[PDB]
This record gives structure tokens, C-alpha cells and sequence, in this order.
């Protein structure tokens, strides 16, 4: 019974893990389109430590993805809530603004914004990129902090108003702790979203603010050398010691 | 006068549960509120507190309008019935919540919620989550959570349900003891009624939002004033009887079932008239009749008794064939005869003793 | 009542600017007409929807859909059973295994299809495993078929619905378990009686983000199962980006979002 | 001052760009782009951005300079222009190089696997129409170039901009159907490495690089002709740095520069006098650099007015059979 | 013998919560369990039912091991305390669930579900969720749907603390009722003592863990066998005595609060050794005495008096330093004589209604 079940779970982490391992050992091949084993060697990494033009892609889209991620998962938690226990005039206009988001073809919206941003003088860059990587990213979140938010028990919210709570208090103290995982959770979608996008940020960026995505995207001419390999090794090794290190230091 | 309700009307989903209510709450007063269980009771809590507002009428306290104020600025707290209680932290957050939403200053957070603590017997479980302690435990902590404030009106409802009788009683005493030394207004639901009516001041009886009977809790006992109130507060069998002649300014001659007795009544009264002659457990005698000739006293048969503790219930059926309800306390030791089933009995009453309504 | 206001202003203030706006636009370019050397100029036409009437838009429409709803279901089946077992693993454990599926997520799309298409391909190191050891005489082909897009599509968007399932199923209320248990329940009546009616919210959330984010992706299916078959995107793409007709592009998007809409009812 | 470079990620080598920044102070600033398509529609619509030099197609080398979005190239200070094979330089889609000079060219044609398939059981364009073949074709995907393959099967030419020759491309390209296994949407020589496909189109380029990995690749000249390609460089016609553009032309249009590109990638080159400067087996590889009679005789993708409209509408019923 | 506890032993998070229990429960019995607030009475009930594995020991069911056997196997029922209740279900739903659960016949379905709203008197509240119901009518629904199974073993886990008095003695009555018809064992765990008494035949009485005292529910008020059993059942002064001669046997001198008097003891004693007398408040004489000279009784002065109703109690202090309780009718109003305050008065019990221990 429990042998089934841990075979169901690694199933699923095998499934998830085992191109990575494939990636990670790539990096290392001499073959640049490995399908086989040609030998070791440490070429690839040398020639990523001097290219001085992917390294600034990476920064750029960490930066991105950092912002973009906080800004969206605040406001969006805020939506919600507004939407659960406010009472105002209109909340399908603003329930509907969410789906349209969610329904745009992603070539659409790389040119209604980017018409948009000349007409409003916004200049492209590092804020246009922010002002379009906040305003998808919205709708998950706003769907995960309602379906966690459904459910809830009135009793804690009426004592905390009774004890003499101001809607501050109340919300961060009491909504924000029994309704972490689902902020957690669009905190980590949010993240992954703005990492993958290709179509939107290759319009409304500008001469100089050029991304990671953009550059693999266009390698598609002359092949994917196993420079990529080589990077996302170094970001995973990151992403990992940093949860290990987050984790041991406090909890 | 502290807080005044003036014509407050209440429905739930279109079928009323507070029709009219007029209710005056003074300083330094203990008031007690009891109900057919279902009636009105927990909804006027929250109505007074800054919960649920009302359809119509005034709610005033300290001559000011308040029927429009919100929760967060009346200077008011409670105890629920459910033990509201913040599930992610200890005790001692629970406790000191109220305290630091007044922005109260961060060197006597401790000692303060430390001696409510005591207050409550739990300065030992400072530390533990409400999930791991049980019911009685909870209630104490919710009642610590109130009461670590100063407020000047507190509601309770139903906070020394969980408790054992000897826990209880020294709840009852810290509370009088903090309401003699401080100054707190209290409004205490309960169902308990000898509990009620040691512990307070003035005691009102509801009926689906209709208020029966207020007064101090002796006229509650001695003198019902329905005949809803006098089956509610106790145990109480209820005789029929005619008046007959009228002997006296306070003496009236009455058939009541079916011998002839002298009652005191102080109304206007007319031959022709049907009264409730009402009598209670421990007013009346038993005595052995072996004769057969009987005269004064209703003649019964005892049929089972129950003794509940201290006092010893027992039943005696009448010819006519009603129970009557006589009570007595217990003395085992005693041998002359305590007990004794299925034998002929009498049964009598001392009078001026009854209470007469029509 | 101050801080409600803000919240109110702020969250409508940002939709507006940055959602209807743009909208009021697309709306107002789809009643226009085709000019080359300004995309789009001043006259007002409706043949940009009485176009829509050819059979070519009504079958991608209806492929599209059933590829988006058995990706969905795919996902529901793989991953409710996931979240009910890491449901039950110890406390410490729980957010260091949430964190481990989802830092497989943080790499680029494209790499990572590289990687499924080397580990599943005729030549692949599969088959060389599964030849070398014996079974397996020739090789087996699973690339470039319908199920190799349902296997990215899974892929892509396994967390979408993990995420909001794992949310709805740690917030469950003991006693009412318990209780259940108690009054002579088993496993299969549970499931059906009471963990369903008080989970369904996940569901929907997580069914919502599989199913609406997979008609945009058809990049994936084309890297993975060929071009054998249309979709809406291809379409949309071709006619913004090699057709040069903005106004029918416009059309398109608008008549997939309202059927989108009123399917869902 | 600094100049602005619009080209493909890795088209152009780094460090390579290091020498020309320490010979002249000039400093580039490096912006990339998916397609073609994406580069001409962000061109057009943002007039506030302003690029240096970019590189198009044989297609958008044309269409962009009766519309002005592109400028004369003043050969007189271009010191380097003789390096450079007379073959490519006058074409019908620039008549005088006056707005384009060449830089990577190519070619596409039928691809065999030797393990499995005999390299000369194919001939012709034609034979890929047997029945035998079912189910075990490449295609490339974009619309000219497989009507250009059926086209040139009927004997036409590529741009056509006649309604009833492309009728009759359709209905052949109809037949091809069940012979189609997948359509390729990346690299040529990526589906041929796992062992997906043994036969079909596949660029020349593509096929020597999968070469120099151990799979063998051979590539056959169809009779019916080859197709050609070919990218070049360009000023964008709003520049506020043209002099640097125009040394930096200068710069890649040399010898050396251009023996280390055509290293780092497979694809041919148009300098003359560099591909002698490289390996003797190399230079002398047929289907690299083919023959002159070929090349000048040869077709490219010029451009058609209104009827690109028509392939596209095409290639999209083609698909949805 | 229907359950048999040998050996249980439970720990909680490293901490004893149950040492050691050896209990068993026989056919057609009411149990009552008491204890003080913390004691352990609802795990025990959780060990009983399938929920809580023990860490150690054995329980048999008739004779059969259910030690490992999971719930949904085992006939037992419970009545929560915190009213497990299901919020997305009616109040009908709720009741048949159970029924459905078994796989009953669908004919049979409504009429017992509506006999059973019928004995908790909700047959009008059919069709309403749970929160908009009262507290009261939660509980009765709970215990609604718990009885409709009829099953061999219920546990009750204060399921009568939510109503008024006349409803509460009805649903007694109809749970004896039950229990005479149809031979269901009962396991009743409460905190009101008089109904504790007024209902039960085994009362066991426990502390930490330990089973202190079983017995009927006459040996626990007339007859404690520990200090704490006598100090926990209800309201008791102890006094200390030292015997100076033993008279003829059941019958020894001591002296007790200065006065030498005669206690019925009836094991053997040697002189020296200290004794507590224990008596009950109802069991005290109160005299007045106006002569200066006081004979046969302790001296002592009325401190106040409580208006507990029905009875009446009163505090006296001796010039001892102690404060000893005296109750009374009070019902006894409208006398000519017994009210008074603060005089010298005497206490004098009736000799043999003691209790000694060593
Ligand atoms: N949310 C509600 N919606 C509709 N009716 C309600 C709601 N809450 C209560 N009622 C009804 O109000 C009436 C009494 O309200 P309430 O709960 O305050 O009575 P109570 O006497 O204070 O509680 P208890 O029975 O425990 O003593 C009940 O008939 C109850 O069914
Ligand atoms: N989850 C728990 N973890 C650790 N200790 C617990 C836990 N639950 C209860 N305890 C401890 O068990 C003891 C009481 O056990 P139990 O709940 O069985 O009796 P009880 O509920 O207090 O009886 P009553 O309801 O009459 O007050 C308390 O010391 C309490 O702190
Ligand atoms: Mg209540
Ligand atoms: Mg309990």
C-alpha cells in the first residue's frame, strides 16, 4: 500500500526530473546537438564566462521576474479580498477585465500595448516590460487567493472586530497566515510566467533591455549550443542552495 | 442609565424574531437574561455589540447615538458560545491581542495577561496552541481573552458551561469579585437557574422576543406574575379551584380540587371565578393515614420516588388522578421510617403560603 | 471605510488603463478596412465577420477544444491523487516537496521540450536502454503523433493544477472526517459525499488555468507532434504577422472570446 | 558614438565584435528578433526607435525600398567591395547593390539518409511523388518554399503572380499529402539526428554541420534546380550613426573576419577571396559551393506583390484537408 | 460484559494523558463518567470508538479483538461535543446519513428520520442548514442523528449543556425511555451532578488518569471512600478529630473541635491517631442560644446568608477561626419566627449521621 503510493510520487518526480539529468550531463559533451557521447570536456562553461552578452540577459531576467512577481501577488490578493468582503457597485466589469486578459491571443496584446505605451509617452524599457508583466500574471493569482478565501470562517472575523480591529490589522494578522499557501503559490506561478513570454516582451520591449527567452528563441537559426545547457545548470544549482539555505537557517 | 434599546426590531430573512424591545441598563448592575431556549437571546448580544445592525429603533449608550457605529469603536467586549479563538496562535497571543490594538505599552503586556492567567488557573499552558488543549481549557482562555481589558460593559453567553461544579463557583466569585472592585456592567446569558439566581440583580425572561417578567431574582421565586413564568423558573404543580365566598379583605373561601379551603387573595373577586392556586415541592407535608375515615387533607397514593441528591422527589397520584410533585430531603440514617411504597398517604399545605393568579 | 476606497480606486484605476483601453481599440479596429503602408484606414465595413462563416474557422475551433479538454482531464486524473498523497506526509515535509516540483518550472520551455524530445526519440536513450537490456526489438515511435502534443501539453501545465488543489485539500476540516468515519462511512462514500462538495472550488480554479492558458499554447504541439493539424493560433498568427490583415486578426480574436465565454455560461 | 545592430543572436560572433571596438571607440549595442516578420512589422509601427544596421532576406530586401524603409549604401569608402564573388552581386531584387550587400547565402535541397536509404535511388523533385514513400517525408514550413518545389516540378517559375499557375501547384502540392510525416518548425538538421525522418528537404549548411557529428547526411542536387537563399546588410534609413554602420560593413567584409564566420558556422559565404583561405576539403565540397553555371543561372526569392496574400490563404486550406 | 478495557495506556506527545485503565462495561447499563476539567474522560471515549489507537493494552467486544480493527466496523455511535455537523447537507441529510450509509431500503428512509426530528422536537426546521440554526437546536439535531441508527453502544459527550431545565428533564426521559425499550448500553459523560445522580446506575469517578471510585449512585453521596471523592461530589465541612476511648464496639470517644463527643467508627483505631469527620450542610443543627452558658455545641457567629433558591444558605464562624457551611429551606418564608443576623448561635449534629476517615 505505501510501496504503491511512493511508486505513484516518483513516477511523477521521474517524469519531471529526468531531462535535466539529460541537460545537465549535455552540458558536457563535446557533440553539439547531443543525441550521443563524444567525450568530456569543459569548453562550453569557459566560453558562457566570457560572452558578456548572455550573462546581462540573465540579470535582466531575474530582475523581471522578481518585480514583476511581488507587484502581481500583492495586487492581486488585494482583488480578491475586494471581491470576497467589499461591497462597491460593479464587480462583474471588473471580474470580466480578468478573463479578457486571460482569452488574449498574446499577439493581440503585443500590439494594442505597444500602441498604447507610444501614445502615453511611456518610453520602452525596464517599465514597459514591468507595466505588460504585471497585468497578466493577475488573473492566476486572483484565482488561486478566491479559491482559498471560499470557505471561510466568519467567527475569527467577528471577534477580531469585536477585540477592536481596523480592516489593516485584521486582514494582515488574520487573512494573510490562513491564507499563505495560495500566496505562495501565485507568488511561484507569477514567477514561472514571466520567464517563458516571448511575444509580448519581444514588442514592448526597447533597444536595450534584451531578455533570456528572446535569445534562445532566436538561436533556432544557427542551432542551441550547449552554451544554454551551461546556464541553466548554474540557475538551478542557485534556485536550490538557496531553499536549502532558506530552509536550515530559520525553518 | 449605561445603554438604552428603544423600540429595536430585528427579522431574518423576512420572519420576525425581536418584534418590540425596550431594555434599560444601568452602572454597577449584574443583569441575567433566560428563555425557552430559541427565543431571543444571543441576537440581542450582537445587536448591542458593533455585529449585525438593526431593521428599527434606537440603540444609546452615555446619551449618545450608537445605532450607526460599527465594531472597533464601542467599548464594548463578549464571550462567545462557541469559543471564538485564533487557531494559529498560543495562549499568551490570544490573550494579549486586545491589549496591543490599543496600542498599549510593551512593559506591561506580560504582567497583565500573566495575572489573567492565574485568574483562570492556566499560567502553565502559556505556551501551547488551541488545538492541543480541550473544552474547558478553551472556555477559560476565551473568558481570560475578555476580561484582560477594562471594558465597561461586558456580555457573556454561556461562559461557565464547560467548567466542574467546584471550578465553577470559584469563576463565579473572581467574577462578582471584579465587577464589586472595578465597576463592569455584565449581561450574562445562562440556563442554569440556580446559578442565575445566587450570582445576580435583576433577571429577565424572555419569550420569542417578548420579555415575560423582569425583576430582582427573588420576585422571580416568590411571586410569578404569569402562569408561563411560574412552570419555567421551577418545579411547580398548579391546582383549579372555585371561588366560593368572600370571608375577609384577604381571605377567600375556595373549592379547589374538590375540598373546600381558605386562600389568601388581594384582587377583586367574584363567586363564579376559576384561579390557579400554584404550590411547590418543599411547601407541602405528607402524613401517614391509617384510618379509614379521612378528613382535611387530600388522600393519594405514593408511586415512585427519585432521589436526586439531597432532596428525595416523590410522586403521589390523587383518586382524581394528578400528580402533585412532593419533595423533602433525605435523612438515611433516621430510621423512623423515611421510606415506605405503595401505602395510603395524605397530603397537606400550610396556609398564606400559596400563590393565587387568574 | 478609507483604506476600502484606496484598495477599490487603485484595483479599478489599473484594469481600466490597462485592460479596456487597449480593448476599446481592438473593438473599433475589427469594423475597419485593410490599407497597406498604415494597416488599417477609415472605413467602416462588416465583411470582417461575415468571413467567419467558412468551414476552415468551426473545425479548428471544435480541434482546439478537444484538445483543451483532454489536456485537462489528463491533468485532473494525474494530479488530484498527487496532492491527496502529499497531503498526508508529515508537516516539515510538506513545502520542500512543493518547492522540488516546481524548480524543475523555473527553466525556459524550449530547453526543456529539447530535453523530453532527446529522452523520447527514435535514437533516444530510451529505446537504447530498453534494447540493450533486452525487449524492445525495434524501436518504438511515439514522436510526431497526437498523444506526443498531449504529453507536452501535461507537461507545460502540471502545477496549474496541483497548486490550488494542494490549497483546497490542507485547509479540510478534521472533525467533519472523523465524524463521517464514526457514523460507519468508507473510503469510496467519503470521496464522493463530502471531500468532493468541500474541494470542488479547487477544481474550478484549477481546471480554469489548464484549460484557458492551453489554446494559446501551439508552439509546443508544433515542436512535438508535427503541423499535420490547424490550430486557432496558427491562424490568429498568420493572419497578423504574414497576411498583414490587422481588422479580420481583430474579428478573430473577438468571435473566440465570446464563444469562449457564453460555452462557459 | 555607439551603434545599434539588429540581427539574430549568435549570426554574428562575440568577441569577433571586441576587436572592432578596440580598433575604433565605437561600442554596439546587440538587439535580436525571432522572424522576419516580427522585425518588418516593429520596424514599421515604432518610427521612434531608431536602429543602425539590420539584416534582411532576398524577400525584405525587397518591399523595403519602394516603401523608404531602407537607404543607399555609398560604395565609394567600402574599400573591401572587390572581395567579394560577382556571382551574388547583381540581382534582380537589387539591381546595382545600391540598397544591400551580401553576407550569408545557401541553398535547399533533398537530404538522404545513407544508413537506410541509397543516396542515388533519388534523382529529382519528382521522385519524392512515388507511392513508395508513405509516411517518411520532411517538409519545410513556409509556403514559398514548398510551392516553389511543386512549381518547379511543373516547370514554372518561382514567382509566378499568375492565379492559374498557383492552381496548379495546389492541386499537385494535394497529392503530396500522405506521403507528409511532419512539417519542420526548427532547425533542419534537428529532426534528422534522432532518427525521425530519412528523407526530405533539408539546407546544405544544416546537412554539413549534422555531418561533422557522425550522422551521415548526404545531400542531392535536384535536376529540376536548387533554391536559393541569401541575407544581406542594410541601413535602416532613420540612423542618427551612419558612418559607423558603414565601417562596420567595412569591418566584416574582410578576409580573416570572414574565414572565422564561415568556421563558426557552416553556412557558405559569399567572399571569394576567403573561401580559399579555408580548408582544402572544404572549398572544394560541391554541394557547399556549387559549380558558376548553377548559381548564375539560378532562382531567387524576389518579390511578388498581392499574391503572397494567395500562398498563405493556400498553405493554410493545404493543411486543414 | 459488553466491553472490556484491560491494560490501556495512552501518551501524548511524550506526556501522560492515560497511565493505566482497567474497565468493563456490561449490557443494558447507564455510565456515567466524571471528573475535573482536564482529567481525561473524552479520550477514554475516543479509545472506545475506533478514532485514537492505543499505544499499549487490549479491548474485546463481546469476545473479539477490536484493538486494531478500524472503525466503520465497530457498532458504536457518538455525540460530539463541538457538534460535528456538516454544513453543506440539511438537517435532514444530516440525520440520514447514517441511514443511507448501511444501505437501508429507501422506503423506510423518511419515516424514521421524521421520528426521530420528532423526539427532539424539530420537525418544522426539516429543510434549514445548520448555521441558521441556534446552538440549542445544533445539539439536538446531533443527537438526532446519532439515535436513528439505533445502535448497541451510544456515547454521549455533554449532550444536554446547551438547553433550559424543562426541555432537558423531556430529553432525559426520552433517553431512558430508549434505553428501557430497546436495551441500548449508554456511555453518559456530564458535568451536572444532580442529573449525573437523578439517571445513571454506575458512576465512575476519575483524576488524571485514574479510575478513583465506582460505584452506585448512592455510594458516591453517602458513603466516599477518598478526600478527593469527597470534596468533588458536593458542598462538605471536615473536621479534625483525635479519639481519646473506644467505647463498646461502633461506638468511640474523640475529641473534634474542642468538644468531646461520640463518632461511629467500625474498623480498629488505637488512641492518638487523627481523624477527618465529614459532614454534610444539611446534616447541621443551628440553634440560638441567649443564656451566656453554652453546653453541648460549638459556639459560633452567622456571618451571611445566600439566597440560593429553594434553600438558603449560611456561613457561620466559630471562635476557631473556621467558617462552616449550614443550609435550610427558605421557601419557609412568610414565617412569624427564622430570619435573623450576625448573634451567637450553636451547631449541633444528631449523632451516627457521620462520615469518619482515617
Ligand atoms: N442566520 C439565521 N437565519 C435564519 N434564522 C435564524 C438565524 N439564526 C437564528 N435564527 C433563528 O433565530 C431564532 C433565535 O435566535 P438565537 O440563536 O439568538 O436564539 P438563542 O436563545 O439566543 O440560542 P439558544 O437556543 O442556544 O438559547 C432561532 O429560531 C433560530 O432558528
Ligand atoms: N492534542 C493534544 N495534544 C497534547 N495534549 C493534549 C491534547 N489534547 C488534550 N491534551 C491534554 O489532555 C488533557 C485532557 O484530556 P481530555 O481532552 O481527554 O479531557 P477533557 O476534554 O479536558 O475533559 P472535559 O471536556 O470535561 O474538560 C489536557 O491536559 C490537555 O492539555
Ligand atoms: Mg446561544
Ligand atoms: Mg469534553
Amino acid at each position: 500500500g505505501r510501496l504503491l503510493r511512493g511508486g505513484f510520487m516518483t513516477a511523477i518526480y521521474a517524469y519531471l526530473y529526468i531531462p535535466i539529468i539529460i541537460l545537465i550531463v549535455n552540458s558536457f559533451n563535446s557533440s553539439r546537438f547531443g543525441i550521443n557521447w563524444q567525450g568530456f570536456t569543459t569548453k562550453w562553461y569557459s566560453l558562457l564566462m566570457n560572452n558578456d552578452s548572455l550573462l546581462q540577459a540573465a540579470q535582466h531576467s531575474l530582475t523581471m521576474a522578481v518585480f514583476s512577481a511581488t507587484f502581481a501577488t500583492l495586487i492581486g490578493s488585494l482583488t480578491a479580498v475586494a471581491l470576497y468582503r467589499y461591497r462597491f457597485r460593479g464587480k462583474p466589469f471588473v471580474s470580466g477585465m480578468l478573463f479578457v486578459v486571460m482569452m488574449s491571443p498574446d499577439i493581440v496584446m503585443a500590439i494594442s500595448l505597444l500602441v498604447l505605451f507610444m501614445l502615453l509617452g511611456i518610453q520602452l524599457g525596464f517599465w514597459s516590460l514591468l507595466f505588460s508583466h504585471i497585468t497578466f500574471c493577475l488573473p492566476f493569482v486572483v484565482v488561486t487567493v478566491y479559491s482559498r478565501l471560499k470557505g471561510f470562517d466568519v467567527r475569527m472575523l467577528e471577534a477580531a472586530k469585536d477585540l477592536g480591529a481596523s480592516e489593516f490589522t485584521i486582514l494582515r494578522k488574520i487573512i494573510l497566515p490562513l491564507a499563505m499557501p495560495a500566496v505562495a503559490a501565485g507568488w511561484v506561478l507569477s514567477f514561472t510566467l514571466s520567464m517563458d513570454d516571448v511575444v509580448v516582451s519581444s514588442f514592448v520591449t526597447g533597444p536595450s533591455y534584451e531578455i533570456l527567452p528572446l535569445k534562445i528563441y532566436s538561436m533556432v537559426k544557427v542551432g542551441v549550443s550547449p552554451e544554454v545547457n551551461a546556464l541553466a545548470t548554474i540557475l538551478l544549482v542557485l534556485s536550490l542552495v538557496m531553499v536549502i539555505a532558506s530552509q536550515l537557517i530559520a525553518r | 442609565p449605561l445603554v438604552q434599546l428603544a423600540g429595536i426590531r430585528k427579522c431574518f430573512d423576512g420572519k420576525e424574531v425581536i418584534p418590540q424591545l425596550d431594555l434599560t441598563i444601568n452602572n454597577g448592575e449584574f443583569l441575567t437574561l433566560l428563555g425557552p431556549s430559541g427565543c431571543g437571546k444571543t441576537t440581542v448580544l450582537r445587536l448591542i455589540a458593533g455585529l449585525e445592525t438593526v431593521d428599527s429603533g434606537r440603540i444609546m449608550l452615555d446619551n449618545e447615538d450608537i445605532t450607526h457605529v460599527p465594531a472597533e469603536n464601542r467599548y464594548v467586549n463578549t464571550v462567545f458560545q462557541s469559543y471564538a479563538l485564533f487557531p494559529h496562535m498560543t495562549v499568551f497571543e490570544n490573550v494579549a491581542f486586545g491589549l496591543r490594538m490599543q496600542k498599549t505599552p510593551a512593559a506591561e503586556i506580560t504582567p497583565r495577561v500573566m495575572e489573567a492567567l492565574r485568574m483562570v488557573q492556566l499560567e502553565t499552558f502559556a505556551q501551547r496552541k488551541p488545538h492541543q488543549l480541550s473544552g474547558g481549557q478553551q472556555q477559560r482562555v476565551a473568558i481570560a481573552r475578555a476580561v484582560v481589558n477594562k471594558p465597561r460593559l461586558l456580555l457573556l453567553d454561556q461562559s461557565l458551561s464547560a467548567l466542574d461544579y467546584k471550578l465553577r463557583k470559584q469563576m463565579q466569585n473572581e467574577l462578582k469579585a471584579l465587577q464589586r472592585k472595578l465597576g463592569i456592567t455584565f449581561v450574562f446569558v445562562t440556563h442554569d437557574q440556580e446559578e442565575a439566581l445566587t450570582m445576580s440583580d435583576r433577571i429577565v425572561v424572555m419569550r420569542d422576543g417578548r420579555i415575560e417578567q423582569d425583576g430582582t431574582p427573588r420576585e422571580i421565586y416568590e411571586e410569578p406574575k404569569n402562569l408561563f413564568v411560574a412552570g419555567f423558573i421551577g418545579e411547580i404543580n398548579m391546582f383549579n379551584a372555585t371561588v366560593i365566598e368572600r370571608l375577609d379583605e384577604q381571605r377567600v373561601r375556595a373549592n379547589v380540587e374538590g375540598r373546600e379551603c381558605n386562600i389568601y387573595v388581594n384582587f377583586a373577586v367574584e363567586p363564579g371565578q376559576k384561579l390557579h392556586v400554584l404550590l411547590r415541592p418543599e411547601d407541602l407535608r405528607v402524613e401517614e393515614i391509617n384510618d379509614d375515615n379521612h378528613a382535611e387533607g387530600l388522600i393519594g397514593y405514593v408511586r415512585e420516588r427519585n432521589y436526586k441528591g439531597m432532596t428525595l422527589e416523590s410522586v403521589v397520584e390523587l383518586e382524581n388522578g394528578k400528580m402533585v410533585m412532593v419533595s423533602e430531603f433525605f435523612n438515611e440514617d433516621d430510621p423512623d421510617f423515611d421510606h415506605s411504597l405503595d401505602q395510603k398517604m395524605a397530603i397537606n399545605w400550610v396556609e398564606s403560603w400559596e400563590v393565587v393568579l387568574a | 471605510t478609507s483604506f476600502q476606497n484606496v484598495v477599490i480606486v487603485t484595483i479599478v484605476g489599473w484594469l481600466v488603463l490597462f485592460v479596456f483601453l487597449p480593448n476599446l481599440m481592438i473593438i473599433g479596429t475589427s469594423f475597419l478596412t485593410r490599407d497597406d503602408a498604415s494597416f488599417v484606414k477609415m472605413v467602416f465595413t462588416l465583411d470582417n465577420y461575415t468571413r467567419l462563416l467558412d468551414p476552415l474557422y468551426f473545425e479548428v475551433l471544435l480541434h482546439s477544444l478537444n484538445m483543451a479538454l483532454i489536456a485537462t482531464l489528463a491533468c485532473l486524473v494525474l494530479g488530484y491523487p498527487f496532492a491527496w498523497f502529499l497531503a498526508k506526509l508529515p508537516h516539515k515535509v510538506r513545502p520542500l516537496l512543493l518547492f522540488l516540483l516546481i524548480v524543475p518550472f523555473w527553466t525556459n520551455s524550449l530547453i526543456r521540450i529539447y530535453g523530453l524530445k532527446i529522452f523520447l526519440s527514435t535514437k533516444g536513450y530510451l529505446n537504447e536502454f530498453l534494447l540493450w537490456l533486452g525487449v524492445i526489438d525495434t524501436p518504438i515511435r511515439i514522436m510526431f503523433t497526437p498523444s506526443a502534443v498531449i504529453i507536452g501539453l501535461v507537461y507545460i501545465l502540471l502545477p496549474f493544477m496541483v497548486m490550488p488543489l494542494y490549497s483546497s485539500i490542507e485547509k479540510l476540516d478534521k472533525p467533519l472526517l472523523e465524524a463521517a468515519r464514526d457514523l460507519g462511512a468508507s473510503k469510496l462514500q467519503t470521496f464522493i459525499r463530502i471531500i468532493i462538495p468541500l474541494t470542488m472550488p479547487g477544481i474550478i480554479a484549477g481546471c480554469l488555468l489548464v484549460m484557458l492558458p492551453a489554446m494559446g499554447l501551439f508552439y509546443v504541439s508544433d515542436l512535438m507532434g508535427g503541423a499535420k493539424n490547424l490550430l486557432i493560433g496558427n491562424v490568429i498568427k498568420v493572419q497578423f504577422l504574414n497576411i498583414r490583415d490587422w481588422p479580420f486578426g481583430a474579428a478573430t480574436s473577438i468571435t473566440l472570446t465570446i464563444v469562449m465565454g457564453l460555452m462557459l455560461l | 558614438n555607439t551603434l545599434y545592430f539588429y540581427n539574430w543572436t549568435e549570426y554574428v560572433p562575440p568577441g569577433l565584435l571586441e576587436q572592432f571596438t578596440k580598433e575604433t571607440g565605437i561600442k554596439v549595442i546587440y538587439s535580436t528578433y525571432e522572424s522576419n516578420e516580427t522585425m518588418y512589422a516593429k520596424l514599421k509601427t515604432y518610427k521612434d526607435g531608431a536602429y543602425d544596421l539590420v539584416v534582411p532576406s532576398t524577400y525584405y530586401v525587397d518591399k523595403m525600398r519602394k516603401e523608404g524603409m531602407i537607404q543607399k549604401i555609398d560604395k565609394s569608402k567600402l574599400t573591401n567591395f572587390s572581395n567579394l564573388d560577382p556571382d551574388m552581386l547583381n540581382k534582380p531584387f537589387d539591381p546595382n547593390n545600391d540598397y544591400s550587400i551580401p553576407y550569408i547565402w545557401g541553398a535547399t535541397a533533398i537530404g538522404v539518409n545513407g544508413d537506410a536509404v541509397d543516396p542515388k535511388s533519388v534523382t529529382s523533385w519528382a521522385d519524392l511523388w512515388k507511392p513508395e514513400y508513405k509516411g517518411s517525408l520532411l517538409l519545410t514550413d513556409d509556403a514559398r518554399e514548398v510551392f516553389q518545389m511543386a512549381l518547379r516540378k511543373l516547370g514554372y517559375s518561382g514567382n509566378t503572380t499568375d492565379p492559374k499557375e498557383i492552381e496548379a501547384a495546389y492541386n499537385e502540392l494535394k497529392k503530396l499529402m500522405p506521403n507528409v510525416a511532419a512539417f519542420n518548425s526548427d532547425n533542419p538538421a534537428n529532426p534528422y539526428m534522432e532518427g525521425e525522418v530519412n528523407l526530405g528537404m533539408i539546407w546544405n549548411g544544416s546537412a554539413f554541420v549534422a555531418r561533422q557529428a557522425g550522422t551521415p547526411i548526404d545531400v542531392v542536387w535536384p535536376k529540376e534546380g536548387g533554391i536559393f537563399w541569401m541575407d544581406s546588410l542594410a541601413i535602416p534609413a532613420n540612423a542618427k550613426n551612419k558612418e559607423g554602420a558603414l565601417k562596420l560593413i567595412n569591418f566584416l567584409l574582410r578576409p580573416d573576419v570572414a574565414k572565422q564566420v564561415a568556421e563558426t558556422i557552416g553556412y557558405p559565404t559569399p567572399n571569394l577571396a576567403a573561401r580559399k583561405l579555408l580548408s582544402p576539403e572544404v572549398a572544394n565540397d560541391k554541394t557547399l559551393y556549387p559549380d558558376a553555371e548553377t548559381i548564375k543561372n539560378g532562382e531567387w526569392q524576389n518579390d511578388v506583390g498581392a499574391a503572397s496574400s494567395i500562398y498563405e490563404e493556400y498553405y493554410q486550406k493545404l493543411k486543414a484537408g
